[PDB]
This record gives C-alpha cells, sequence and structure tokens, in this order.
C-alpha cells in the first residue's frame, strides 16, 4: 500500500492548483481519499473527503466553494483542485487513505488515516 | 467492487433494537473469508455452513445491525420467543443466514448510564418476521382511554436500557449483525 | 468541537515516561478519536485509533485511553526516535485536529 | 382487560424501571462504604430518596389490582409485597410522631456513654475480657440504668403507635404482623398459618432443652472455679457472668470451659503465613471449594470491582465483611482481610452469600430474595463448617499430613461450637416470646419488666445480680429491640443450618460422625442444594425445604445428632452434679 503524489508547483495569486495522487496495493473502491493540509509552522488542517464509489464529497467548512475533488478508478488516481489561491494558501497538501467514513454507505467508521503520501508543496 | 462488509462491522454507532438498521449489500464480490477468522464470539449459522457461501451467488444480502443485552442474544435465533423476539426483532423459523455477535462494553456504555438505546416492552400483538414498528403511541392496559396521557393503566411502550461498564456480562451491550441471504457472487 | 493539547512542548529525557493530553470543548465518542505521529521532514502516520486501539505496525510501548472530554496518550519508555510531533483528532463531528505537541 | 392481565402488565413495567433505580441507590451506597466523603454522603442520600419515593408511588397504583381476582401465584406474591401500606396507614401527625420516636431511640443506643466509656470499644471490652465480678457488674448495671431506663418512655409510645398501624393494616397486633413473614397460604399441602410459628417454635425448644440443661450444668460447674463465692450449684447463672453484654453469646467463656486444655486446637494461621498466602489467595481457595461441590465460580467483576484489602488511611473505607449485590449481575465483596484462619473461614461465608444471590438472579425483582429470613444465612453458614473440617485443610496444604485428629480435639471443637450455637437458642426464643406478648397485650404495661425477668430464669436459666424497678427498660438496651428488628430469624436459622448439612452429607455418602463431614468432590450434594437456591421467593419455604431436606417444617434431630458425640461426653461429666436450675435462688 503506497500513495504517490505529484511534485511541487509554483502559482501566482488567483490561480488554481490541481494535485494528483496515485494509489496502489489495495482495492481502490473499498476506501475513501482524504486531503489534510499543513502550512509551515502550523499543524494539520482538514480540507475534505471523497468517496471512490459514489463520488460523494464532504468538505471542510471554510473550503466549500474553492476546493473541488474527483477520482478516476480506471487509473486508480485521485485529484484535488483548490481554486483562487491566496497568499495564506502556501503549504504541503497530503493525500491520505482513510478509514473514517464508509465508501459505500457514507456511515462513520472507527479508524483514522491509514496511509499518507509524501506531501506536495505548493508555493503562492 | 468487493462488498462493504467492513463498514458494517466497524461502524461507530449501531441502531437500537426497536428500530434496527437494515443494510442492503448487492452488485459486489464478497470475501466471507474474514467471516471465519475473527476472535465475534457467536458466528452461529442456520442451514448454510460458511464454507459454501463463498461458492454461492446470492441475489441480495441483508445485514441487520442493532444493540441488545448479552442475555437477549439467544432470542435472535429462529424458533425463539421473548420480549425481543416478539416485540422488537422477529426472525422466521425458516431462516437462512448467520448471526454474528460480539461484546461492545467499551464502546456502547458510559459511567452515567447510556440511555440512547431503547427497546419496545409493550405491544397489542406480536410481530411478524422482518417487520418493525417505531410508533411511540401510548399503550393502554385498562378499560379507559387516556388520550395520550400516561396515567394509571397507560404506559409509554419504548422503555430504555441503561448500559454501564460495571454490569455483569448478561447485562452488557452486544452488537449483533444478522446476515440474511435471499448479484452477490461470493468468490 | 475544538481540541486542545498540552503541554505544547513535552520535551523530556529518553528512557522515562511521556504522557500527552488532549481535551475537548465538547463530549465526543470514545470511538471517534485518534492520535498521529509526525517525524521531522516527513508525513505523519496513524499511531492509535478508536481512542485505545493500536494501529498496525506500531510498537507496543504506545498506549492510548480516555473518555468524555479528556483523552491521553502514554509512552511507557521514551525512545530517541519518539522525539516527534503528536496530534489528536476527532471525527465525531466533521473532522478536526488539535494544535499538536512536540516531544 | 381483566385484573389478571392488568396486574401482570403493571408488574412487567415495575420489574424493568425498578431495577435501574435500585442499582443507582445501591451503587451510591457502595461508593460511600468504600470511600467516605461529604460528596458521597449527599450522593447516597439523594439516590436513596429517589428510590424510596419511587416505591411509595408504585404502592398506590398496586391498590387497584385486588388479590381476589388474581389466580396466578407468581403475581399474587409480587403484588401483596407491593400493596402493603407500611407506616403510611396512620394520620400525618401520628406518622411523623412514630418516625421521630424511632429515630430518637437509635441515637440514644448508638451514641450513649457510661462512667466516660461508650459501648464499643469500652463496655463490651470489659464484658469480654475482665475476670472481675465487681467490675463486670458495674459495666452491666451502668448501661442498663443510663440508656436502658432512658428509653422506657419512648418504648411505651412506640408500642402503641406500631400496634395501631398493625391493626389498621388488618393484623391482630404488631407481633402478628411480623410473624406474617413465615405465612405460606395459597397451595394445598404447603400451607402454614402465621399463628402456627408460636407452637412450632415452642415444640422444638422443648426437644432441645435437655441438651441445653447438660451444657448449662457443665459450663456452670466450670464457672464456679472462677467465681467460687457467687455462683450457687443449684441455681441460675448471673447475667453479667455469661461473657457478653446481654447474655446472647457464651462464646467468650471458652477459656474456662475448655475440655482438654493441654492440647492446642487446629490453627493454620502460621501455615498460611509460612506459605506466603495473601488476600487474593484466600479468596481463590474459597472459589475452588464451590467449584468442587458443583457450582460456577466468581465472575471477573468479582475480582476487579471488589475491595478485598484495606484501601488505606487516605481512603477511609468502612471495614465490615459484607457481601454485596448491586443488581444486574454486579456482585462484589467489601472486606479487609488478613492472613489468618478467622478470615479464611469468613471468606467462605461471604462467598456463600454470593452463590445464593447468583442462583436466583433469574427471578423477578420482587421475588429476588431468600425463601424466608433464615434461609439466606443458613446456606451461607454451612460453608464454614466444611471449610473448618480437617479433611479439607488436610488436602489444601494448610494442614500437615502427619496431623492426627484425636478423641480429645473432637470434643474441644464440638464444645466451642455448642457454646456459640446452642447457647443462643434459649435467648432468641425468650426475647421474641416476650415481645409478642407485649404487642398482643397479654402483659400489662406496668408488669412487662416483671415478666421479662420472670421468664429469663425459666427459659434461659439466668438471673439478675440486682433487683430493678418498673421504670427500667432492659430489652431496649439491645440493638434489635431499639431499632425495630425481628429476632426470631436467628432461631429459624440454626435449625435449618443443621437440616441442610445432614441432608447433604448423606447425599455425599459421608460415613461416620456429622462433625467430620466434608462436602467437597461431590456433585450429588452440590446439585441437591442448588435446586432450592434457584427458587428465590417463587415457592413456599415449606417446599424449598422439602427439595433438600425432605421435611415440610423445621426440626431438631440434625442439631441433636451433630452434637451427639459431645452430649454423651457431657453426660459422663455431669455424673456428680445437678442438671437443671432452681428459680427461687438469687444473687441478692
Ligand atoms: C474492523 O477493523 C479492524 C481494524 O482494521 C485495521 O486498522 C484500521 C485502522 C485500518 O488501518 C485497517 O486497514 C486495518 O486493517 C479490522 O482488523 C477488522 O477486520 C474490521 N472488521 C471487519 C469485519 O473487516
Ligand atoms: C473518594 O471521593 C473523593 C471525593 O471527595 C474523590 O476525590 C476521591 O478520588 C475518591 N477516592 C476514590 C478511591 O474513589
Ligand atoms: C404465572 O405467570 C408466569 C409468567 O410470569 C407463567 O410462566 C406461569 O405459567 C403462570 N402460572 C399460571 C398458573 O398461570
Ligand atoms: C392501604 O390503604 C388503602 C387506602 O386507605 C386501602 O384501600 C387498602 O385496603 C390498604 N391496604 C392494606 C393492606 O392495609
Ligand atoms: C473457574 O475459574 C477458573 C479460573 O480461576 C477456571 O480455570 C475454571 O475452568 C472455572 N471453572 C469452571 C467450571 O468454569
Ligand atoms: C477434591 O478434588 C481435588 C481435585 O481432584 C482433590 O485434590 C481433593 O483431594 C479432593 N478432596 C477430597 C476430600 O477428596
Ligand atoms: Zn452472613
Amino acid at each position: 500500500v503506497q500513495l504517490v503524489q505529484s511534485g511541487a508547483e509554483v502559482k501566482k495569486p488567483g490561480a488554481s492548483v490541481k494535485v494528483s495522487c496515485k494509489a496502489s496495493g489495495y482495492p481502490f473502491t473499498s476506501y475513501g481519499i482524504s486531503w489534510v493540509r499543513q502550512a509551515p509552522g502550523q499543524g494539520l488542517e482538514w480540507m475534505g473527503w471523497i468517496s471512490t464509489y459514489n463520488g460523494n464529497t464532504n468538505y471542510a467548512q471554510k473550503f466549500q466553494g474553492r476546493v473541488t475533488m474527483t477520482t478516476d478508478t480506471s487509473t486508480t488516481t485521485g485529484y484535488m483542485e483548490l481554486r483562487r489561491l491566496r497568499s495564506d494558501d502556501t503549504a504541503v497538501y497530503y493525500c491520505a487513505r482513510d478509514y473514517t467514513r464508509g465508501a459505500w454507505f457514507g456511515e462513520s467508521l472507527i479508524g483514522g488515516f491509514d496511509n499518507w503520501g509524501q506531501g506536495t508543496l505548493v508555493t503562492v | 467492487n468487493l462488498c462493504p462488509f467492513d463498514e458494517v462491522f466497524n461502524a461507530t454507532t449501531f441502531a437500537s433494537v426497536y428500530a434496527w438498521n437494515r443494510k442492503r449489500i448487492s452488485n459486489c464480490v464478497a470475501d466471507y473469508s474474514v467471516l471465519y477468522n475473527f476472535a465475534f464470539f457467536a458466528f452461529k449459522c442456520y442451514g448454510v455452513s460458511p464454507t459454501k457461501l463463498n461458492d454461492l451467488c446470492f441475489t441480495n444480502v441483508y445485514a441487520d445491525s442493532f444493540v441488545i443485552r448479552g442475555n437477549e442474544v439467544s432470542q435472535i435465533a429462529p424458533g425463539q420467543t421473548g420480549n425481543i423476539a416478539d416485540y422488537n426483532y422477529k426472525l422466521p423459523d425458516d431462516f437462512t443466514g448467520c448471526v454474528i455477535a460480539w461484546n461492545s462494553n467499551k464502546l456502547d456504555s458510559t459511567v452515567g448510564g447510556n440511555y440512547n438505546y431503547r427497546y419496545r416492552l409493550f405491544r397489542k400483538s406480536k410481530l411478524k418476521p422482518f417487520e418493525r414498528d417505531i410508533s411511540t403511541e401510548i399503550y393502554q392496559a385498562g378499560n379507559k382511554p387516556c388520550n395520550g396521557v400516561a396515567g394509571v393503566n397507560c404506559y409509554f411502550p419504548l422503555q430504555s436500557y441503561g448500559f454501564r461498564p460495571t454490569y455483569g456480562v448478561g447485562h452488557q451491550p452486544y452488537r449483533v449483525v444478522v446476515l440474511s441471504f435471499e448479484t452477490v457472487c461470493g468468490p | 468541537i475544538v481540541l486542545t493539547q498540552s503541554p505544547g512542548t513535552l520535551s523530556l529525557s529518553p528512557g522515562e515516561r511521556a504522557t500527552l493530553s488532549c481535551r475537548a470543548s465538547q463530549t465526543v465518542s470514545s470511538t471517534s478519536l485518534a492520535w498521529y505521529q509526525q517525524k521531522p521532514g516527513q508525513a505523519p502516520r496513524l499511531l492509535i485509533y478508536g481512542a485505545s486501539s493500536r494501529a498496525t505496525g506500531i510498537p507496543d510501548r504506545f498506549s492510548g485511553s480516555g473518555s468524555g472530554t479528556d483523552f491521553t496518550l502514554t509512552i511507557s519508555r521514551l525512545e530517541p526516535e519518539d522525539f516527534a510531533v503528536y496530534y489528536c483528532q476527532q471525527h465525531d463531528t466533521s473532522l478536526t485536529f488539535g494544535g499538536g505537541t512536540k516531544v | 382487560s381483566t385484573i389478571e392481565e392488568q396486574a401482570k402488565t403493571f408488574l412487567d413495567k415495575f420489574n424493568h424501571e425498578a431495577e435501574d433505580l435500585f442499582y443507582q441507590s445501591s451503587l451510591a451506597s457502595w461508593n460511600y462504604n468504600t470511600n467516605i466523603t461529604e460528596e458521597n454522603v449527599q450522593n447516597m442520600n439523594n439516590a436513596g430518596d429517589k428510590w424510596s419515593a419511587f416505591l411509595k408511588e408504585q404502592s398506590t397504583l398496586a391498590q387497584m389490582y385486588p388479590l381476589q381476582e388474581i389466580q396466578n401465584l407468581t403475581v399474587k406474591l409480587q403484588l401483596q409485597a407491593l400493596q402493603q401500606n407500611g407506616s403510611s396507614v396512620l394520620s400525618e401527625d401520628k406518622s411523623k410522631r412514630l418516625n421521630t420516636i424511632l429515630n430518637t431511640m437509635s441515637t440514644i443506643y448508638s451514641t450513649g456513654k457510661v462512667c466516660c466509656l461508650l459501648l464499643e470499644p469500652g463496655l463490651n471490652e470489659i464484658m469480654a475480657n475482665s475476670l472481675d465480678y465487681n467490675e463486670r457488674l458495674w459495666a452491666w448495671e451502668s448501661w442498663r440504668s443510663e440508656v436502658g431506663k432512658q428509653l422506657r418512655p419512648l418504648y411505651e409510645e412506640y408500642v402503641v403507635l406500631k400496634n395501631e398501624m398493625a391493626r389498621a393494616n388488618h393484623y391482630e397486633d404488631y407481633g402478628d404482623y411480623w410473624r406474617g413473614d413465615y405465612e405460606v397460604n395459597g397451595v394445598d399441602g404447603y400451607d402454614y398459618s402465621r399463628g402456627q410459628l408460636i407452637e412450632d417454635v415452642e415444640h422444638t425448644f422443648e426437644e432441645i432443652k435437655p441438651l441445653y440443661e447438660h451444657l448449662h450444668a457443665y459450663v456452670r460447674a466450670k464457672l464456679m472455679n472462677a467465681y467460687p463465692s457467687y455462683i450457687s450449684p443449684i441455681g441460675c447463672l448471673p447475667a453479667h457472668l455469661l461473657g457478653d453484654m446481654w447474655g446472647r453469646f457464651w462464646t467468650n467463656l471458652y477459656s474456662l470451659t475448655v475440655p482438654f486444655g493441654q492440647k492446642p486446637n487446629i490453627d493454620v494461621t502460621d501455615a498460611m503465613v509460612d506459605q506466603a498466602w495473601d488476600a487474593q489467595r484466600i479468596f481463590k481457595e474459597a472459589e475452588k471449594f464451590f467449584v468442587s461441590v458443583g457450582l460456577p465460580n466468581m465472575t471477573q467483576g468479582f475480582w476487579e470491582n471488589s475491595m478485598l484489602t484495606d484501601p488505606g488511611n487516605v481512603q477511609k473505607a468502612v471495614c465490615h465483611p459484607t457481601a454485596w449485590d448491586l443488581g444486574k449481575g454486579d456482585f462484589r465483596i467489601l472486606m479487609c482481610t488478613k492472613v489468618t484462619m478467622d478470615d479464611f473461614l469468613t471468606a467462605h461465608h461471604e462467598m456463600g452469600h454470593i452463590q445464593y444471590d447468583m442462583a436466583y438472579a433469574a427471578q423477578p425483582f420482587l421475588l429476588r430474595n431468600g425463601a424466608n429470613e433464615g434461609f439466606h444465612e443458613a446456606v451461607g453458614e454451612i460453608m464454614s463448617l466444611s471449610a473448618a473440617t480437617p479433611k479439607h485443610l488436610k488436602s489444601i496444604g494448610l494442614l500437615s499430613p502427619d496431623f492426627q485428629e484425636d478423641n480429645e480435639t473432637e470434643i474441644n471443637f464440638l464444645l466451642k461450637q455448642a457454646l456459640t450455637i446452642v447457647g443462643t437458642l434459649p435467648f432468641t426464643y425468650m426475647l421474641e416470646k416476650w415481645r409478642w406478648m407485649v404487642f398482643k397485650g397479654e402483659i400489662p404495661k406496668d408488669q412487662w419488666m416483671k415478666k421479662w425477668w420472670e421468664m429469663k430464669r425459666e427459659i434461659v436459666g439466668v438471673v439478675e445480680p440486682v433487683p430493678h424497678d418498673e421504670t427500667y427498660c432492659d430489652p431496649a438496651s439491645l440493638f434489635h429491640v431499639s431499632n425495630d428488628y425481628s429476632f426470631i430469624r436467628y432461631y429459624t436459622r440454626t435449625l435449618y443450618q443443621f437440616q441442610f448439612q445432614e441432608a447433604l452429607c448423606q447425599a455425599a455418602k459421608h460415613e461416620g460422625p456429622l462433625h467430620k463431614c466434608d462436602i467437597s468432590n461431590s456433585t450429588e450434594a452440590g446439585q441437591k442444594l442448588f435446586n432450592m437456591l434457584r427458587l428465590g421467593k417463587s415457592e413456599p419455604w415449606t417446599l424449598a425445604l422439602e427439595n433438600v431436606v425432605g421435611a415440610k417444617n423445621m426440626n431438631v434431630r440434625p442439631l441433636l445428632n451433630y452434637f451427639e458425640p459431645l452430649f454423651t461426653w457431657l453426660k459422663d461429666q455431669n455424673k456428680n452434679s445437678f442438671v437443671g436450675w432452681s428459680t427461687d435462688w438469687s444473687p441478692y
């Protein structure tokens, strides 16, 4: 089980960034994908969760509008696209495989974020 | 798409017995392999040994989840009667499937008393297989209508459990998942 | 819910016990809380889930417990490799992380 | 639609909401007993009030389900226990007056002093450990005149108010009320009028008395060597010289009366210490005892939630061996144990109580108890008899395999037992006889102190050291009298105790003297007893007894058989002495 994320990118304010995540070693459609973010000197900040089966997405309260999430099963790759980047949007976006919410029924589970990617640094 | 049997067993909360939660599993391969290698104290079955189910294609699999007391687990078996079997969760004599139960004393109990779980204690008649009522209408035992007021000879039906961590085993909460087999070709 | 951890910097000598706390502004389910460990220069890993259940691949020197609004994490014997940043999480309502502590 | 159906519906909601309220008040009490704080006191009291208020409310709903229209015994047994009005049958003023009197009496007894030494550890220390006629008499007389006399006025009003409510509740008198706890009406062949208890108790006493007379003569003959100028060879023993405050137990006399005092008794205290036994070990051994006879063993929560050791001086727990049942499968013991033989045997006693509580745990809340007042204690008590038997100790490692049980040590054992078991029966019988007559009204107010001392020398064979007036109230100096407790339950306990042991020994195929019987490695005797424990209160005690003993009443044969090896010995000791006593003799 591994999660491989894309390399760092540099964007200007107002631009959008799309960060990819490649998942392998497990049944893609049995687990959801979550996107926590950590800015330099800060702790982690949840951005949202996306189902790999029903496509349903659950967003954090202050990212609704900018964040947009999607997955592609055929190539077992997830995507996250934040929009209207602000100066505060500089940080390392982590891809994680979760066991906190069911992928099919959407019911909360007893678990956490099982596997984290290396982290993608986005500069703005 | 393998089957969502992980998210049924590892759910944070289970429904109360008077209002049990019916999940439908379909259009997915099912690795009943875990079903026989967990340390789920009661993997009882009624007519289908867990060994052949992985060679059978079932049209629908229903997983009924709820919380009851340890000494009420025996009422979930077919052919049994009692306050749970007759007024809450009625299972038919002609039952095909397996009943899985495990102790959840550290999950569903608190010191002040967990009263979020409630069962039905009074009803006019016994239930038929696989039906449920969630009516809270006042039950009258006597000869005079009380019009919703729980006075003498009128009672509120749905009584509540009060699970606490120090109870004896028979009074501890158990999580029960009944798998009823009626699209789901097990590997 | 808001999670607060303390002490912010529990830096103590190796070989001794290290205990961290995580307090909730509201009561949370004991099965909806987890702990993470982040080593310098890399991604965090799941350490404990369900308040007390140890994550797979994690050494048995780690133990968790708690209920209500007061949860803790203890290391029976602090190792040289345990000097990392720990975080508490809850996903009973939405999903939030605590401030984090450095050991 | 009918009373039968409505009655069971009512009970089938009580038996589900009552257990929770009961548990909460039981747990709050537990916490107090293990941890004494101001916080735990108010918690205990608040939970107590909720439970008490609950029962008072349900009691007024049960009134509409008359027993005349109810046929099923398991319903009538539950309603009749929940329909009784208690003291709430009197006018509000009378009810409050009753309760303030009853409360006052308790405080005078529990917080009384003499000079100043209270009762414990003071007037009961002088009474237990003082070989001095004059010092003993002072302690005795002081208590009786300082607090006993003080309660006389309250006892008189107490009797009137208690008797008035008894009649209001359709009883002849308050004594008639109490005897109702033995009443078994409802099924043919197992009936038992409450008024019958008086006759059956009297008849059993007369059959036992011959044993008492020989034991009495023996003890008296020995005491005459300690008090050579006070005890007369043909008379009664002085009350203050029986080794107790009220002459209830004679057990403290076993230092003057020892048959063969040049030999030690069986004592494995040292063995327990040498083998490094601890509190956990003592209870583990008791646990396997019950498993060998054929009962299930203590649950996990008995080991995790119990307090088997002194918590400490920071947590001021109340050290007093009690077996607890908090409800819903929660069984605990509260007992600070030491590595000694006294606690070794006690552990089996308390464990016996739990085994009974677990046997009838399946019963309805209102029937979740012993068949009668004596059954609960009787089944617990018999466990210490077998534990103390040198066949169990011999195979537990605490007894040496070259320890022989001699003719002499059998007698030492039997006397020490008799001195505690059959030296108490005359007292229990006497006291209850007096109280019943007082409540019924067979004795004039100004003559009840007369009959008290008059019957003591006839039933017990004990007399006063000094004359008393009618202003005194001697009976009320005792805990059970001043706090409104029934006492006959101790009489109808000893008798059952032996009936069960004899019945079980023959099932275990024991051969030889009953005092050497051990009930271990026997499922024939284990299942035999169990079959009446599971019953709770669902059946008449006259049937529960039949299931083990075969009798439909209490007997004395088993008791007389147990002490037969001692009785014949005593007969050969009293050869040159007078057996019986003259009631025309007094110390003054
Ligand atoms: C319920 O969940 C158990 C724990 O799963 C393990 O820990 C979680 C946090 C994830 O890391 C997960 O991938 C790990 O396997 C399972 O052991 C158990 O099988 C699950 N129950 C069922 C019926 O599958
Ligand atoms: C005893 O009760 C006090 C409350 O006054 C509490 O602080 C203390 O921790 C309790 N001790 C135990 C052993 O429960
Ligand atoms: C009395 O009621 C109980 C249920 O509480 C039932 O088992 C028993 O058979 C009934 N007995 C009679 C005579 O109706
Ligand atoms: C209890 O009091 C009520 C009301 O006065 C009365 O109807 C009932 O018969 C009494 N029951 C008993 C046992 O005294
Ligand atoms: C009694 O408990 C012990 C644990 O101390 C266990 O080994 C034994 O098997 C139990 N006996 C029975 C009959 O279950
Ligand atoms: C009871 O059974 C145990 C286990 O076999 C045995 O060691 C013990 O000696 C037996 N007790 C008696 C009196 O035979
Ligand atoms: Zn006792």
